[PDB]
Parts: structure tokens; C-alpha cells; sequence
RNA sequence: GGAGGUCAACAUCAAGAACUGUGGGCCUUUGCCUAUAGAACUUAUAACGAACAUGGUUCUUGCCUUUUACCAGAAC
């Protein structure tokens, strides 16, 4: 709790201080926008994402990109990463849900399903493992082993 | 080059030649240097061709 | 005859069959995870 | 009720060995030598006569 | 020359002799030693 | 180890309800049968 | 089999050994 | 070492010039095997291919015979052919062995590269296959082990 | 019998007699990859074939009949096989029997030992259908014959008939003298393509008559698969023939349906 | 198992490479496609050559030679 | 049985200056303390290689219409 990661508009990411609301340090590397930002549990790791069609992770350690995932047809506005199992699950205009496999940046899942675009992921460590909302109003509890809609 | 190491890769221990004599399609012999030079002019020439 | 209206969805590239070129950038790079304690 | 413990190191389990096997499945299929090493009669049929 | 294809080993070349290489007068006084199997391919195969 | 985690169970129960735990356990993981 | 029915046998092979063609 | 006469090739030893005009009529058979002789049918090239294969063996059995059976020759005659490539070591070495005394090559005895198990046809005796004919009362349809054109390998035929 | 089962088969052609491959100066220069020519395009081409089969005098015994093979060889079918009693595949004209030990595999595949495609072809080309059994040939360019002009369609007929007729069993045989075409049809799938692979690219009348010496320039008649036939007629003809055939292999059903309960 | 290699004439050799040599019939279809193959290992094939130059005072190295 | 092989497979090769097994005591297997046996290869002007290439991402430059192809430094 000793800190905020917060997206912005201007494309940086701005590390805050929780306690006095100092600003500790900023990390670029987006060129667009960045719609979402997640911070890992088991892992120092900090997955950020964007308009510009691309995941990228970062290491929280040296403060420096490590991997970028790719794939997407256009821009990602969501990222959850899957509790236990060493997942991200990345969403956006696709239309489709990408369940990428965190060490090797292979996109193993697709989720098809929702009529557009996908505004905001979950991930659970149970059955449904992935929830998705999107703009076509609906709400879909998915399956994701056998890669349908539960 | 004494600055910047690369101190490589175990388990690069499998080798292309090594996997590829293996098969059925690799047959070993010994020849003449200078004949082993004309024959992969030749047989680069039909690959580009 | 101009602009987007829509967005190509993912779902028909999903399924296509696939090419398999390599990539450069798909090559093996930090090949470790890194566990919190 | 919250999904109680022993639930999620089954789903977990079976999930994770699921997607070892897409991974390597992918691994083994493009073009590298290098990209494998980070890696049963079984019909029976009719009647199995 | 370009149009010149490149001549066949097993004709040419095979019967032809190898016309001396480099090597070197040595000496036998003082080389004695190292004067045999110097210029060998591989210089000792067969010792022991 | 808790013994709700014992059971394998989850966590105001009355008398009645431990009882029927018991039952509920006892036809799940049956000693004489497994 | 016999040994003698293999000596005799054999020599009905066209071309010695052993690319000699039976038949 | 090599086949050529490269001036660190040691001159022949005694016992040579009796043997030479048999050899040669090997070498220059072997010179019209590879003349390429052109053929559309595979069949006719992979018996062309044959050709070769046989001459080696051919000419191997030739030196055998004056070595370990006849004693015709020095040892010394023959290591320095075995130097100057005239004879294989490894398939003398398989001659020399119980069962293979009259082996086509050191393919046919591969283990590995068959699919299923191993060592083709070609080292069945003739003995047997003739009986899983029977069975069938198909005759038998074997003729030439492809990668070298034997007949019976096995030395019973 | 007497025939052919005693004689064993007898080289067609020497090796060396073999065509040459790449086909003469369609183009421009040769390429390799693909066996064709470059740029421009020559007249289109298309030659008769300086071969022709002789059923009785070639055809003989093989190793495929010692060692049980299925299939007919097709080079002998064009008679340009050159490994005779080598060969690997069938020398002879189908018969019954042997079209009675292909019979579960003649549905994929030809007498030949080729597999067959869905949709048959947009000129009715090469090989049929594995859908529809079409037993019917149609015969065309009938300027194979090259520019002699006969006395009646009797020539065409005639001279026709006398050439299938060699090659397997005829059901029935129609010219059609308006539009130059031959319709022949056989008791077998598989002496229909026996018969298509034998007779494409090839000519006409006599071992002599006439410009017989010339008819190495003609053009070759085309022997391609056949659409069904429209007139009512015929079209009752399959339609009957389908329904009795339909109520034969019910018995069948009925047989080991029967032996199932 | 693993009986190693079998080491061959070398006329054999070279009846293979002097008989591709002109290629034109259908039985090459796969030679063919063989070839474009072997493209991607030729840089290699290249080093493992130019490494094994015979040096000035040796007239003829002769050297083993793995062939498809 | 000895010598070998331009043979193969499987192990292992960058770290608390660092390995493994075993005996005993405490906690409650882990872990800590104590006793004992054996440690191939690689390391101190630091490393398997007394040798020396390329690629990716990210920064800083340099050429300078733009992209490949590039200039020369760094970190991973
Ligand atoms: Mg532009
Ligand atoms: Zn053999
Ligand atoms: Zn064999
Ligand atoms: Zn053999
Ligand atoms: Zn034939």
C-alpha cells in the first residue's frame, strides 16, 4: 500500500506515494494513451496497456519494459491478471478476449463471443475464470478450458 | 570484446549436424576438400535457380 | 466510403489457419519469471 | 460463499496443465531448432477386434 | 569467366598431380626433431 | 489445521446443523467406505 | 532345413553372391 | 591417406604391383558407373545407383579374400591399402564377424533408420520367406533391398 | 487363356525410344521448377501420340500378377511401358475377375490406382468423380482421323467400335453425325478408364491408307468424361436401372440385417 | 540399439549430384522441394567449409563430408 | 579383459566463495545446532572458449527528406 500506479492521457504512467501523495517516479513508453494498468501479486511485475494495439509488462525491480505481447487488431483497453495461474487476460476492440501466457508471450486462448467492443475483464480463480462486459450489453461468465461461454 | 561477455547457453548441446545425421537422409563419407567446394557451388547454383 | 463504423473482429482471425513465419521479435527473451516473496 | 481453498488448487491444477499443453503444442510446431528446448496404441477400433 | 561452367572434379582435376606445396628447405641438423611430421596434415595421428 | 478445513468444509450453526453436517460428511467420506 | 539341401539349393541363384538372382 | 597420390602418401609396399591390374579394372568400371548415365524412371536410377554399391563390394571381397583367406598378401600390403581408401574397414570388420559373412553393406544391418524395427529384408534367408509364402501361398514378393539391390544377404543362401 | 495368360508381357518400348521430357518451344525458354516455357505463348499445344497399344500382342504376364498387386499399369495402357515383365503393375485388359478384387477399392480411386476428386472437372478432364460412377465416354475431335472425309458415319461408327471394342466390354456404342462425337459406354467403371487413359491423343483407319504415313501432325481426339444424357429415353433407362439395382442390394441389407436381429 | 554410422563410397556421391544435375522429369517433384529446403542451411554449410581450408603447406585435405 | 573412436544417449557446468551423503540433539517434514565420509570439471589481473560473432527492446547520439541498410555508447 505504499503506492498508486495511475495511467493518464498524456501517456506516462505516474508512480504516487500513497502516504504523503508525493510523486515517486514516471515511466513513458506508451505513445498513445493508456487505458489500463494492473499490478501483479506473486510477481514484481506491472502490466500496463493502450490504445496503441500493445501489452506491455515492466519490470518493477530496474523500472524498464520486458515484454510485449502482441496480437490485438486495435486498442486494449483492459487488463486482469489471473491469480494463480501466471496469466494475463488482455481486451479491447477485438471484440475478443486474449488469454496470454505471461512467460513466453504466446497468446494461448481466444475467447470469441461478444458482438463489440469489450470494456472490462475480471479474472477468478474458480470456475467462471474470466468475466467480460461489453458494449453489445451483456455480460458473459466464461469457461475458458474449453474456450466458450459458460 | 573483453567487456562485454555473452558466457553461452548450456544446453545448446544439441547441434544441427547431430540431429541431423540421426535420420535416414544424412550418409557420411570422406572426399576430396576441393571436390566438397564444387559440389556446394553446384548444388547452391540449382537452389537460387 | 470513408471512416470506420465498425472494427474488424478478432473472431474471424480466430479462425484462420495459421501461417507460421518467425518472427523476430517472438524469439525467446527473458526466459524467467521472477516470483514475489 | 467464497470458493473455499482445496476448490482452487483443482481448477488451478487442471487449468495450468491445460494450457502446458497448448504452449508446448505451439513450441514443437514453428520452424526453431532452438524453440524446442523451452518445452501409445491407443485405439481400440470398431470393437477393437 | 561467367559463361564457363565449373569443371567437373571427377574429370578434370582427379588425375591431374598436386604440383608441390610451400613447406620449407627446414634443416636436418637442427630440426632433427620436428623435421618428419611437421608438414603432416595432422601432425601426429598414430603415437602412442 | 481448522476443523472446518479438516472437513473440508465451510464456515452460527445450531445443534440441528451440526448434526447435519455430520450426516452430510459422513455420506461424502464414509469411513467404512473409504 | 539341411545343410546339404541349402548347398545344393543355393547354387540356383544365377550370380554367385549375393546380388545373384534367384529365379 | 587420401585415394590421391599426394606426395605425403607413402609409396605401395611389395606385394602391390601383382594385385594392381585387378584393381584397376574396378576403377575404371566405377569411373563409367558415375559417367551419369541419364534416366527418367526411378527405378532405372536407383539401379544405377546399385551398380555402384556392388562394385564397392566387389572389390572389398576381392582384398578380403587375399588377406584372411588366401594369406596371399603382407599385412603391411594390406593396412596400406586401407590407408589409400581401396577397401572399407568397417564392412571387412562385419565380414570378419559369424554372421555376416557375406553382408551386402552397413546400411541393411541399421537398426535406426528402418521405421519399425529393423534390417531389411534383404538379411532374411530365403529359407523363410519362402515359407510365410507358403502360408499365403502368395509366392513372394521380394526382389532387391533399395538401398543397394541384394538378394539374400544372409549367409545360410 | 491361350492368349494371354501363358506369354508373359513383352517391352513396348526400348528406354532409350522414351520421349524426351521438356516438351518442345512452347515458349520462350525453359524453366525448371515447373516443366513449361516462359514467355509468349505458342499455339497451344497438343500432339498425337507416337504410341499406341496392340491388346493381344503386348500384353502378357508381370510381376504385379506373382506378387498380387491391384492396379494396371498405365503405360501400358498408353503401351509406352518400358520395364515389360519388370513392371511392377498389371499388363492386360481389365476382366471381371480382377475388377473383382478391386471392387472395395474402386470407389475412392481409379483402376490405375489413382484417387479421384469431388467435382469432376470444368471440360470433363482427366479423372471422374468419386461421387457419381460415370461409365460413359465421350469421344471428340473426331479429326483425329485427320481431313479424310468418309463415306458415311459406317467409317466413323465402325472404325470406332472396332477400337473400343478391343479394350473391355461394351455396353452400347452412339455417333452422333450432326456434332462430332462418339458415346460409348461400358460394363465397368474401370475398363471406362482403362479405355480413357488408352485412347487419348491418338488416331485413325488403316495400319496404311492414304496420308497413314502423315498422321504423326494431326491433332488427337479428346476422350473425356461424359454428361448424362437428356433425352427422356435414356433418362428412364438409369432411372429404371437405378431402382431395380437399389431393390437388388436391399436383399443384401435384408440378409445380414436379418442375420444382425 | 545405435550402431553408428555407415561410412560409403564416395562414387555414390557423386553419381546423386551428377545426376540432379539436369533435372527435368516428374520423379524430381520432391528433389525439388528438397532443395528450397536445404536453402536455409547453407550459410552453414558454407562455414563448416571455409573453416576447413587446407592451408598453404598441405596440398589435399580430405575431409568427411555429410551428404542428403 | 586392455587400448582406442572427429560414435551416441543421459547427467552437470557461475555460486553465502558457494558441493553432496550420513550419525546425533531441538522445534514441529522444513529449519537450526552438533558429529562424520567423499568432493570429477570450471574460476582471482576471476572462468567453461588463453578464442569472439550477430540479433531484440529501451534509452542517449551520429549520418540527415522518409523506411530497410546504418553511425557508436549504455542497460536489460
Ligand atoms: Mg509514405
Ligand atoms: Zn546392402
Ligand atoms: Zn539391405
Ligand atoms: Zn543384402
Ligand atoms: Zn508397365
Amino acid at each position: 500500500n505504499e503506492w498508486f500506479i495511475t495511467g493518464s492521457n498524456d501517456t506516462t504512467m505516474k508512480v504516487w506515494d500513497l502516504a504523503t501523495g508525493k510523486l515517486k517516479t514516471t515511466l513513458a513508453g506508451h505513445v498513445m494513451t493508456v487505458r489500463d494498468v494492473a499490478v501483479s501479486d506473486r510477481h514484481p511485475y506491472l502490466f500496463s496497456v493502450s490504445e496503441d494495439k500493445t501489452v506491455k509488462c515492466w519490470d518493477l525491480e530496474k523500472n524498464q519494459i520486458i515484454r510485449d505481447y502482441y496480437g490485438h487488431l486495435s486498442g486494449v483497453r483492459t487488463v486482469s491478471i489471473h491469480p494463480t495461474l501466471d496469466l494475463i487476460a488482455t481486451a479491447g476492440r477485438d471484440s475478443v478476449i486474449k488469454l496470454w501466457d505471461m512467460r513466453t508471450r504466446i497468446p494461448v486462448i481466444t475467447l470469441v463471443g461478444h458482438k463489440g467492443p469489450i470494456n472490462q475483464v475480471q479474472c477468478t480463480p474458480v470456475d467462471p475464470q474470466v468475466v467480460s462486459s461489453s458494449t453489445d450489453a451483456t455480460v458473459r461468465l466464461w469457461d475458458v478450458v474449453a474456450g466458450k461461454t459458460m | 570484446n573483453e567487456l562485454h561477455p555473452t558466457l553461452p547457453t548450456n544446453h545448446n548441446k544439441t547441434k544441427l549436424l547431430k540431429s541431423l545425421k540421426n535420420t535416414k537422409y544424412f550418409q557420411q563419407t570422406t572426399i576430396d576438400w576441393v571436390e566438397a567446394g564444387l559440389q556446394l557451388c553446384r548444388q547452391g547454383h540449382n537452389m537460387l535457380n | 466510403h470513408r471512416p470506420q463504423l465498425e472494427a474488424r473482429s478478432g473472431a474471424k482471425a480466430a479462425a484462420y489457419t495459421p501461417t507460421g513465419i518467425e518472427h523476430a521479435r517472438l524469439l525467446p527473451g527473458h526466459t524467467t519469471l521472477k516470483y514475489r516473496k | 460463499p467464497l470458493p473455499t481453498k482445496a476448490e482452487i488448487q483443482e481448477c488451478t491444477a487442471r487449468t495450468k496443465s491445460y494450457i502446458q499443453r497448448l504452449v508446448n503444442a505451439k513450441l514443437a510446431n514453428s520452424n526453431n531448432r532452438a524453440s524446442s528446448r523451452y518445452v501409445a496404441p491407443a485405439n481400440l477400433l470398431l470393437n477393437n477386434s | 569467366d561467367d559463361d564457363e561452367p565449373p569443371l567437373s572434379y571427377e574429370q578434370h582435376i582427379e588425375n591431374i598431380e598436386p604440383l608441390d606445396p610451400i613447406n620449407l628447405p627446414l634443416d636436418s641438423q637442427d630440426d632433427e626433431y620436428v623435421k618428419d611430421w611437421l608438414y603432416d596434415s595432422r601432425p601426429l595421428e598414430e603415437d602412442s | 489445521l481448522n476443523l472446518y478445513d479438516v472437513l473440508e468444509l465451510p464456515t452460527y450453526d445450531d445443534l440441528p446443523q451440526i448434526k447435519r453436517k455430520y450426516r452430510t460428511l459422513a455420506l461424502k467420506y464414509h469411513p467404512d467406505k473409504h | 532345413f539341411t545343410k546339404s539341401e541349402l548347398k545344393r539349393r543355393r547354387k540356383t541363384r544365377k550370380g554367385d553372391g549375393p546380388w545373384g538372382s534367384w529365379s | 591417406m587420401p585415394r590421391i597420390k599426394t606426395r605425403r602418401s607413402k609409396p605401395a609396399p611389395d606385394g602391390f604391383e601383382k594385385i594392381k591390374p585387378t584393381l584397376t579394372d574396378f576403377e575404371i568400371q566405377l569411373r563409367d558407373a558415375q559417367k551419369d548415365k541419364s534416366s527418367k524412371l526411378a527405378a532405372k536410377s536407383n539401379e544405377q545407383l546399385w551398380e555402384i554399391m556392388q562394385l564397392h563390394h566387389q572389390r572389398s571381397r576381392y582384398i578380403y579374400t587375399l588377406y584372411y583367406k588366401r594369406k596371399a598378401i603382407s599385412k603391411d600390403l594390406y593396412d596400406w591399402l586401407i590407408k589409400e581408401k581401396y577397401a572399407d574397414k568397417l564392412l571387412i570388420a562385419k565380414w570378419r564377424k559369424t554372421g555376416y559373412e557375406k553382408l551386402c553393406c552397413l546400411r541393411c544391418i541399421q537398426k535406426n533408420e528402418t521405421n519399425n524395427g529393423s534390417t531389411c529384408i534383404c538379411r532374411v534367408p530365403r529359407a523363410q520367406l519362402e515359407e510365410e509364402a507358403r502360408k499365403k501361398g502368395t509366392q513372394v514378393s521380394f526382389h532387391q533391398c533399395v538401398h543397394c539391390g541384394c538378394r539374400g544377404c544372409a549367409s545360410t543362401d | 487363356m491361350t492368349s494371354w495368360r501363358d506369354k508373359s508381357a513383352k517391352v513396348q518400348v526400348k528406354e532409350s525410344e522414351l520421349p524426351s521430357s521438356i516438351p518442345a518451344q512452347t515458349g520462350l525458354t525453359f524453366n525448371i521448377w515447373y516443366n513449361k516455357w516462359s514467355q509468349g505463348f505458342a499455339g497451344n499445344t497438343r500432339f498425337v501420340s507416337p504410341f499406341a497399344l496392340q491388346p493381344q500382342l503386348h500384353s502378357g504376364k508381370t510381376r504385379g500378377d506373382n506378387d498380387g498387386q491391384l492396379f494396371f499399369c498405365l503405360f501400358f495402357a498408353k503401351g509406352m511401358c518400358c520395364l515389360g515383365p519388370k513392371c511392377e503393375y498389371l499388363h492386360h485388359i481389365p476382366d471381371e475377375e480382377d475388377i473383382g478384387k478391386l471392387a472395395l477399392r474402386t470407389e475412392v480411386l481409379d483402376c490405375f490406382g489413382r484417387e479421384k476428386f469431388a467435382d469432376y472437372r470444368e471440360d470433363m478432364g482427366g479423372i471422374g468423380s468419386f461421387r457419381k460412377k460415370n461409365k460413359t465416354l465421350y469421344v471428340g475431335g473426331i479429326d483425329g482421323a485427320l481431313n479424310s472425309k468418309h463415306l458415311k458415319p459406317a467409317q466413323i461408327e465402325s472404325r470406332i467400335r472396332f477400337v473400343f471394342s478391343r479394350l473391355g466390354d461394351i455396353d452400347r456404342i452412339r455417333y452422333v453425325e450432326s456434332k462430332n462425337c462418339g458415346f460409348v459406354k461400358f460394363k465397368y467403371q474401370a475398363n471406362a478408364e482403362f479405355a480413357k487413359e488408352a485412347m487419348s491423343n491418338q488416331t485413325l483407319l488403316l495400319p496404311s491408307d492414304k496420308e497413314w504415313d502423315d498422321r504423326r501432325e494431326g491433332t488427337g481426339l479428346l476422350v473425356k468424361w461424359a454428361n448424362e444424357d437428356p433425352d427422356p429415353a435414356a433418362q428412364k433407362r438409369l432411372q429404371e436401372e437405378l431402382k431395380l439395382e437399389s431393390l437388388n442390394m436391399m436383399v443384401h441389407l435384408i440378409n445380414n440385417n436379418t442375420n444382425s436381429a | 540399439l545405435y550402431t553408428p554410422k555407415a561410412e560409403m563410397p564416395p562414387e555414390h556421391l557423386r553419381k546423386i549430384i551428377n545426376t540432379h544435375s539436369d533435372m527435368a522429369s516428374k520423379m524430381y517433384n520432391t528433389d525439388k522441394k528438397a532443395f528450397l529446403g536445404a536453402l536455409k542451411y547453407l550459410p552453414h554449410a558454407i562455414l563448416k567449409l571455409l573453416e576447413n581450408m587446407p592451408h598453404p603447406w598441405e596440398q589435399a585435405k580430405e575431409v568427411k563430408v555429410l551428404y542428403h
